[PDB]
């Protein structure tokens, strides 16, 4: 847990019988930000996004914008035909 | 390096080594850290070695949560203030 | 002394020892090649540098590969400092050969000096058997930046042309290039960290030429490491950025261009107090 | 100031024009021309040569001759003037820049000069309208020998290589070559005289250059004759030469060839008393 | 830009920084100096180089000293590198400056070096506290030659007039000399 920079783990159920220790199920989170130390052991990790809907074509598009740059660039549909659309500057400023 | 005084040319020193800054001007008590998100926790560790330091602002965005508490259990133990990190700091108007 | 010498009488030892042109027969040789030869197997100015500088004759990929490394360096505009001095001078009145000059002095260190520096620094890096991880933060520890690595402008995402231009003739010609492979995996590991810590022209070349030496199978080890080391590198920029230079010399001519005076105001003037 | 000429503000002249090179942009601009194109269109040495000297795309046979200019003058061995120096600050344990610029600083007038003289001495002669014979006299006359006539051991039955091989050249694929038929005529009437009094090649060079300038199509005439006034023809006598000094800097260096200092043997001493 | 920085409407860095001479004034003056009082104070050419090379207002025996050093290494014949390459040059119809400048871009390693040399060598060894038995032992251990040691014909019996010359100026005018003290004690060894 320590070494390779994780944040949460859990093992539910964890299982020892007479012929030794099984791992059923596990959870877990890493600490991405440790990419530069962990890279070796990691690997080509992956962060799974959470259970839902996914991505419209042009919430991909910002996504891959948004990872080729130093620039912060986030987008994400809450309704295509509403009448609101805002481009706001900032993180902070976005949520108010 | 040359800086502006309003108008006025100024020279501030540049140093190699933290320790030669840090005996060189006893004066200094804050200390803001630009250094990158892979060296601002070397280098935070090494501040708190120079009593003198009683604040540090920690500039970097991305440091891992793991090594920012060992920080902060350096810090807390050492009495040292710390603004950051992933912050643009403060400002105290006239001072 | 001519005659006793005609008569082999006496016996004086030379001062002088050379090994790369006579000019003393019916034909002029360049490294044992007489200059028809030169001229017959079609050589070119590539060919003709690997007799004079090395004495060897190169495969037809390496002489291009030298033309293509003459002309990425020819120029890089007037701001730069060696052309800077060449065009003051040219400014102040002078001829070609003081305006050239006055510019080819600055080339060694801060400017120029980062082929020969790169080629050096991946070379030792590469052959102490360090793996290139090992090798940045072995750099970083030490204090020193990567000479080879860095752009104010182009990035990972916007490239530099003159490198892309030679990258991909390298790729396609050199039958192997382990230190540019080396040198390209300290890329990917910086730019990682900023994106403008790209390998740049300078960075480029100096690998791409250490792996022509030693790969292009006219050289021994030692040949190819020693040729490093007295700075044949050096002697490509210097060849290359002489073609600009001479540019602005004539430029500056032809532009009919006064003396040149830096104005005061650039001046921080700092003396003793009296 | 960054800040007030961002918002347009302020105005502040330029003190130095260029019009060869722009580094400013996206890609490197060789006198108008991006280089990637300098690649994609195969211009070569010769080709860039005439884009950063002349500001111009010139035809393939003109950078082709360029190149073989280069290649020509690239070296002459090492008991010449300007080698000479090289090789004792090489072996004096200078630096390769400074080695080449102690040798190049002799190129210009009784070493390396020939060049821009013999192409200045024939265009002058050539556009007086005078003819040949009447120049190879009004020379001997004004007490003055031929600029690129004569070699030590070449004759007109015995011809230097260098020479031959660009004669042919500028022959087969200049478009017209008159000063070269001027000087090969005044040729005709040295080499009657003595044999050894042939064309050289700096000579040839000077006259075959004047020759592209004029003829290639690129260049009007007053262009052509600033580019031969301003020195363009030291230009390829440097540049070339440039090669064989480097090379020179480098045997020394390879060689771990000692200091050297002067025989006092070979010096004349003739102090005051 | 001439009429904004008048107002002092903007600001912007100098690129340059001096501190030898100021050309700007009524008068000329070299670090801190005005010309005329050069002059007046009797300084030369030795108290002129003290100015702009040290930025220093030198004692006169310090004047007078670099005046000597200087015209003892005035020239040295025509044989020497240096003076060959110049002769050369002059020699294929160069003018004065390439002439010059083809001669002095041989100084500084194998020739001219020994001044510079001699002088970090003593230094060092003096400075880290060696005495001259253990310095010329080390220098041979790492197999070194000394710098400013040896001369071709001239020896202890039959002494160089140019070395006799200055040694008895710094003898005689030089308030301390311990570094010339700690060198003739390496020549005794040497010799
Ligand atoms: C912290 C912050 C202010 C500065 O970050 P930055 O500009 O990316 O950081 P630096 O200027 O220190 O440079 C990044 C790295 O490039 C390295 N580098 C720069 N030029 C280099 C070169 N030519 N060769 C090798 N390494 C080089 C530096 O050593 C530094 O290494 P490090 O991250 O291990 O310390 C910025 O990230 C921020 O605003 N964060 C929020
Ligand atoms: C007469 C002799 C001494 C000199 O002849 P030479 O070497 O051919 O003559 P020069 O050295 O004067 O050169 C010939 C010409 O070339 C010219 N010339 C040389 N270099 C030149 C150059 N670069 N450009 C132009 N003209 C050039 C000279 O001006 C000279 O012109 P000129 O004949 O109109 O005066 C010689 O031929 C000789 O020894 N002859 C033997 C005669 C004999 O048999 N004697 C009797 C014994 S029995
Ligand atoms: C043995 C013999 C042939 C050679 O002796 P030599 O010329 O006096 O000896 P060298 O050439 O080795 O020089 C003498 C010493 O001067 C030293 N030396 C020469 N130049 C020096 C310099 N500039 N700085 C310091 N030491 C110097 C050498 O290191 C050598 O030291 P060592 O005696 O501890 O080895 C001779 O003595 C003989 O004929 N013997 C009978
Ligand atoms: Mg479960």
């Amino acid at each position: 847990y320590e070494d390779l920079y994780f944040t949460y783990l859990e093992i539910n159920p964890l299982v020892v019988t007479k012929d030794g220790v099984y791992v059923l199920d596990l959870a877990a989170k890493v600490d991405a930000t440790a990419d530069y130390i962990c890279k070796v052991k990691w690997g080509d990790i992956e962060f799974p996004p959470p259970f839902g809907r996914e991505a419209y074509p042009e919430e991909a598009y910002i996504a891959d914008l948004d990872a080729k740059s130093g620039a912060s660039l986030k987008l994400t549909l809450l309704n295509p035909k509403g009448r609101i659309w805002t481009m706001v500057a900032g993180g902070g400023a976005s949520v108010v | 390096q040359k800086f502006y005084w309003g108008h006025k040319e100024i020279l501030i020193p540049v140093f190699k080594n933290m320790a030669d800054a840090m005996r060189k001007h006893p004066e200094v008590d804050v200390l803001i850290n630009f250094a990158s998100l892979r060296s601002a926790y070397d280098s935070t560790m090494e501040t708190m070695n120079y009593a003198q330091i009683r604040t540090i602002a920690i500039i970097a965005e991305g440091i891992p949560e793991a090594l920012t508490r060992k920080l902060i259990k350096k810090a807390d133990q050492k009495g040292v203030t710390i603004i950051g990190p992933a912050t643009v700091g403060g400002i105290k108007p006239g001072c | 002394y001519s005659w006793a010498r005609e008569l082999g009488l006496i016996r004086k030892p030379a001062s002088f020892m050379t090994s790369i042109c006579d000019e003393r027969g019916q034909e002029l040789i360049y490294a044992g090649m007489p200059i028809t030869e030169v001229f017959k197997e079609e050589m070119g100015i590539g060919g003709v540098l690997g007799l004079l500088w090395f004495q060897k004759r190169l495969p037809k990929y390496s002489c291009q590969f030298i033309e293509m490394c003459l002309m990425v360096t020819a120029d890089h505009g007037p701001a730069v400092s060696g052309a800077h001095n060449t065009i003051i001078c040219a400014r102040a009145g002078k001829d070609l050969v003081s305006s050239l000059t006055s510019g080819l002095l600055t080339i060694g260190d801060r400017f120029g000096g980062a082929l020969d520096a790169a080629a050096k620094m991946f070379s030792k890096a590469f052959d102490s058997g360090i793996i290139p991880m090992e090798f940045v933060n072995k750099m970083k520890k030490e204090g020193k930046l990567i000479m080879g690595i860095g752009h104010r402008v182009k990035s990972i995402n916007n490239p530099d042309m003159r490198v892309q231009i030679l990258k991909d003739y390298v790729r396609q010609h050199f039958p192997a290039t382990p230190l540019l492979d080396y040198a390209l995996e300290v890329e990917k590991i910086t730019t990682s960290k900023k994106p403008n810590l790209i390998l740049n022209v300078d960075g480029l070349i100096g690998v791409a030429f250490v792996d022509m030496l030693r790969n292009c199978g006219s050289f021994t080890r030692e040949e190819a490491d020693e040729y490093i080391d007295i700075g044949a590198l050096n002697g490509i920029f210097v060849l290359g950025r002489s073609m600009g230079f001479i540019g602005h010399y004539l430029d500056q001519k032809r532009l009919k261009q006064g003396l040149y005076r830096h104005p005061w105001d650039d001046i921080s003037y700092v003396l003793p107090e009296h």
